[PDB]
């Protein structure tokens, strides 16, 4: 994501978003 | 004119992470809310921890999209508004088609990030009884 | 005398009756809405299987709603909702039924955007305008 | 007709949306 949507840690986004 | 980003690209990202998110964990959706933030999944809720709490009553159980059509396009403010029209089954109920209505606004710091200003949702087998 | 913002839903259900009042009476006007920077689209299929794009400010968006071929158009409204946006807007979801030339009612979809034209009070434009049919889409 | 929607002159406006 170059976008980034809300809060959450870079963590986070790896589980979630990629 | 300062090259603002693609309304679309941003429609599609976004949608893509909160579908993704309503799926896998729907405990973390309050994370795109902000404390002014209006929701409505079929009277409205303010705030993360009153969507929060409207988003758990509503029991997201292996909760699957269909997403049919995405529009997209720049509103007030550096805003995008998108207008989505899907399917969703919710514990392998059947499909039922849905509308659904997102404001993004801009955080204002950060580069690229956006928070959910409005969230309206609504079943249309409700509506065309 | 400093006011309150009018009422969201109130401004909704007003102009969502003034838009199809004029799309039935006049819709070679329905143009004065929309501004510099206002999106428009009303359904349609192009040459794939896919939906047609949005057009852009007033001139466009006046001719797109000419070739359109708006006869005699008649509207049921099943659901308005409307909330408060950025910038003192509002945001109204509009679901319906309409029909061209007395043919079949056909099922729609719509998300409308009102900003503050600032002049006068409770005075708007519409920034835009997303219509879809369900039966192009589903 | 307490709202406003667009650019109409007062008779286009009552001919229309009184």
């Amino acid at each position: 994501p170059q976008y980034i949507f809300g809060d959450f840690s870079p963590d986070e986004f790896n589980q979630f978003f990629v | 004119v300062m090259e603002k980003p693609s309304p679309l690209l941003v429609g599609r990202e976004f949608v893509r992470q909160y579908y993704t998110l309503l799926n896998q964990a729907p405990d973390m959706l309050h994370r795109f809310y902000g404390k002014n933030s209006s929701y409505v999944h079929g009277d409205a809720v303010y705030g993360q921890k009153e969507i929060h709490r409207k988003v758990m009553s509503q029991n997201f159980t292996n909760c699957h999209t269909k997403i049919r059509h995405v529009d997209a396009h720049a509103t007030l403010n550096d805003g995008v508004v998108v207008q989505v029209m899907g399917l969703l089954s919710n514990n392998n109920q059947a499909l039922r088609r849905f509308m659904q209505t997102f404001v993004l606004a801009p955080e204002g710091s950060v580069a690229n990030k956006f928070y959910v200003h409005n969230d309206i949702f609504r079943y249309q087998d409700e509506v065309f009884g």
